[PDB]
């Protein structure tokens, strides 16, 4: 993702 | 109390708040002679032969430290 | 001499203090954390649970629980921890010496008051206490004897009409929408833009995003048309790790769900329609005097523009020939506390307290007949 | 009275001493030699095997074996020889009289701890012992309760994030790159320049070359451009037979394989990217406090410029708005020992030891539940 | 005449085929490899990158990348390579001639759908397409109009309650636990027994170990007590090099982390508690009909005993007086594809497609309003 | 709560 | 080790 998780 | 104080001197990031917390951990409910003052988390009470005496933690770590460097 | 404690349990912030001072001198979140990782270092002073700002400071390593949900206390041992922490650590006052005044939302279970009283008398040994309605205190706080109070904290929203100091209990409306479920909605819409906030700490980050960047649109459709067609409305916020995140129509779109609860999937109408449908339950001779005072209370009413939107659509619903006036003082987040601070310092109120003699005689059941 | 022994088995150097003194008074390589040539002279006192500095002195005639490879003990009888030599010859202390504290890398097999405990109780008859994580001790040594420790000895490299004394065991990274395979890489790159180091003694010569002349480039491409275009960077070293050998770009080029493991042919990223990918496994509220402390440990982190290279490329990976700080005290080679010397002297720790009563009751299996 | 393509991108396996046939005729992993070693032999036909089963065959010499992580496409050029390979090599069909139907997990970013549509229209020139929710298709596949679908692939897990064909979007739960991070957990616990699987090929070996030997314990504590006390539970597996490895309590212990995510270090509850907390978000009139259908989908639900464990602990959480029924057809791994194959062949659906006329008029933004 | 809502 | 690496 763009924040919380890595993707 | 002296043993936990000499531990807290060498412990990393030791402080009078965490020493007091170690005191309450070890002796708050295991010994009749050690008591916590009702309104404070920075002091402790010992029932001595003469009387109960309430000690403030706030000085003891500074006063307890000696270490002298041989080079000096 | 002796001065009552005044405490408002809320959800989220606890705020507490002494009667007749003007703002609470303890304010902190009603949150309890327990450590969840295996502790490695010997001799650390590691601690069984944390309360308030401690659990905010360490929240990276803690599971955070709220003991109050929708004004109902779900977990009692943590609530006792929060009161113990409030009296001894925050106020540094022994509760045996002071009457205590406690605040609750209307239309919630009786067992909550019975347990609050059993705990304050039996464990704390508080000499006298009382349980007050949140909305009633906002009139004391705003200098009025008349008005329909709209109150929203975290958790419960409720309307209470009052006219010359008489409540109208058949017209009390209560709604579970406000404040926390706005945050659980913001976390859901932010995922659309590619940000993921799952943990209980990330919920606290989203709570801070909501408190900084959200605002209420005057017209929700015009502003969605504008924000689809431009970057002009778009603001960016810096996470605690120094990442930067950019927030578009989500910031006005989150508090619009107060006026359109169908977004989160409730079946009830917005705060404006529960306000109007509450005034419609009052007898026609007093409605003129309720339209002339609407009092907002609690932190969920702090969004910029919520007053002018409320006045606009209530002025749409109301008959055309009347002043609609929304009253929203800038201090209103503390209004329930300031009102309890006023109430607890009156001399007429000193006969209202439940004393321990009466609790011993009648048991905790007494609270229902003596209190509201 | 009685003072614990503190021993760190490592790979390469053994370092051992008494708890609460400040540096180890025994340090020697964990190496065992056996003579391989036909002995000619009668009556020489010739000996079946040599340990430590004996096997370094005679290494011309010996096959040298390391009993520990990548933190795993592969050969147990030689490890018993190394401990027997440590206690009797180096410290001259009988192990029955002293608790012993033993150090290990994370994520290595459990059989290694079960055997280490079975040996310390059954053969040495040590009254009490404990097994500690190498990385945890570097925080005790550096005076911190928070940070992501990067540790590299000979053999295993590992990252362990710690925050206020809680480990984050899902974020522990381990890498087999460090220290010995840098030497087996240096021996391979030196052949291009016409030097051939095959035997186990020549590997020890190459280890001494590496410890003297290697350094880490701030920018690897600029320095390869410089060293291709000049002699200015070039240093010469005198072999034990008085030959002299000259070493060019190879000296910076050897430790660059820490940051580009593809040189030796691994598929994993450098220590800077495993550090960043370890911080990325921590929850966003604590990352600010891990970037503000990075603690280097163990001898493979001694290369000149490795701190400034780490800080430079971690500052490239990290979000722009944060302090990245690399902590690299000049003593860091001994940090795991100094930290175990501190730990074993705490009073709170005197309940942590596994005592022989418990080993007798539960067998060596106990180590997993009592120790980390 | 013309028959829609149906494609489910997943993570791990791609599975694709024609609408109205019953199982996909292309299935292969969504994996891209690039060679990492220096090529030596001249004139070999050596190739820049490999896709699917090619990259599985040669994986010894390749770095393997997954272009989809947690249902989000992170790398777009490799995803275009995977679709190009799917249409031309696997199906051998020119995409201009066929509508395409594409499948996605709920609650993932909108940019993923905008890019998927921009690519399918602009590069492939697909005449019409649609984007469908993974969970919705499992009801089409299982012959139902009602139920709470639990779906787990590689990457994302999600619950979606549906009642008589209406979704309940406020009750959709999504969890990032499933499938890949079980493999990254198995690789970590296997190290305890002395096996080390680091490379991306060794991860594929561990994935095959997990698919063969893992199973879910009915009671996790009883079986850990049994496997500590016996050899009876222990199975052995033969690595591709003919080594043999032996696996004990690890095989049930790996998939228990689906029900106790704290093992890997998540802060959220297991799939059973997200299922129950999803049913609790539905209005009380329909809960009886969700408890009577629970539909498992996707390969991570294939572990032996996962249905009976789910039914056991959901029957523990639920009120006592209700049927709990778990539906887990043996074909469930393909259920999302079979459901999309059904959906794309309906006649009512032929008005649902986004046509290139509409994409040209409205741009890729259209997908949000036309699709779900 | 005790019936309707979760608390 | 016992599988992946030599020790
Ligand atoms: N300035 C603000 N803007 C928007 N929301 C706010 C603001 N201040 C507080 N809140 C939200 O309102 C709630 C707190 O309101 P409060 O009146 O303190 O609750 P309670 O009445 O339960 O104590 C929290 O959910 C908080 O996030
Ligand atoms: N000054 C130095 N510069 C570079 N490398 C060094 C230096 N001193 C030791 N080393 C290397 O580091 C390793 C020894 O580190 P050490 O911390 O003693 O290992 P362990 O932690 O296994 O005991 C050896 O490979 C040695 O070659
Ligand atoms: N028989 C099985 N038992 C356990 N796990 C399996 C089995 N088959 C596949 N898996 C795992 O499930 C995942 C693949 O599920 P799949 O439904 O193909 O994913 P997606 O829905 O993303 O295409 C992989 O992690 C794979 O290891
Ligand atoms: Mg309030
Ligand atoms: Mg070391
Ligand atoms: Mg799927």
């Amino acid at each position: 993702w763009x924040a919380x998780c890595p993707a | 109390v002296l043993d936990l104080l000499d531990e807290e001197c060498k412990m990393p990031k030791g402080s009078d708040d965490t020493w007091a917390q170690k005191l309450y951990n070890t002796h708050l409910n295991k010994c009749a002679l050690f008591e916590k003052p009702r309104l404070s988390n920075k002091a402790f009470i010992i029932k001595h032969f003469a009387d109960k005496v309430e000690y403030q933690c706030e000085g003891f770590l500074e006063k307890n430290k000696d270490t002298v460097y041989e080079e000096q | 001499e002796t001065t009552a404690l005044v405490c408002d349990n809320g959800s989220g912030l606890v705020k507490a203090g002494f009667a007749g001072d003007d703002a609470p001198r303890a304010v902190f979140p009603s949150i309890v954390g327990r450590p969840r990782h295996q502790g490695v270092m010997v001799g650390m002073g590691q601690k069984d649970s944390y309360v308030g700002d401690e659990a905010q400071s360490k929240r990276g390593i803690l599971t955070l629980k709220y003991p109050i949900e929708h004004g109902i206390i779900t977990n009692w041992d943590d609530m006792e921890k929060i009161w113990h922490h409030t009296f001894y650590n925050e106020l540094r006052v022994a509760p045996e010496e002071h009457p205590t005044l406690l605040t609750e939302a209307p239309l919630n279970p009786k067992a909550n008051r019975e347990k609050m009283t059993q705990i304050m008398f039996e464990t704390f040994n508080v000499p006298a206490m009382y349980v007050a309605i949140q909305a009633v205190l906002s009139l004391y706080a705003s200098g009025r004897t008349t008005g329909i109070v709209l109150d929203s904290g975290d958790g419960v929203t409720h309307n209470v009409p009052i006219y010359e100091g008489y409540a109208l209990p058949h017209a009390i409306m209560r709604l579970d929408l406000a404040g926390r479920d706005l945050t659980d909605y913001l976390m859901k819409i932010l995922t659309e833009r590619g940000y993921s906030f799952v943990t209980t700490a990330e919920r606290e980050i989203v709570r801070d995003i909501k408190e900084k960047l959200c605002y209420v649109a005057l017209d929700f459709e015009n502003e969605m048309a504008t924000a689809a067609s431009s970057s002009s409305l778009e603001k960016s916020y810096e996470l605690p790790d120094g990442q930067v995140i950019t927030i578009g129509n989500e910031r006005f779109r989150c508090p619009e769900t107060l006026f359109q609860p169908s977004f989160i999937g409730m079946e009830s109408a917005g705060i404006h329609e529960t306000t109007y449908n509450s005034i419609m339950k009052c007898d026609i001779d007093i409605r003129k005097d309720l339209y002339a005072n609407n009092v907002m209370s609690g932190g969920t009413t702090m969004y910029p523009g919520i007053a002018d939107r409320m006045q606009k659509e209530i002025t749409a619903l109301a008959p055309s020939t009347m002043k609609i006036k929304i009253i929203a003082p800038p201090e209103r987040k503390y209004s329930v506390w300031i009102g309890g601070s006023i109430l607890a310092s009156l001399s007429t109120f000193q006969q209202m307290w439940i004393t321990k003699q009466e609790y011993d005689e009648a048991g905790p059941s007494i609270v229902h007949r003596k209190c509201f």
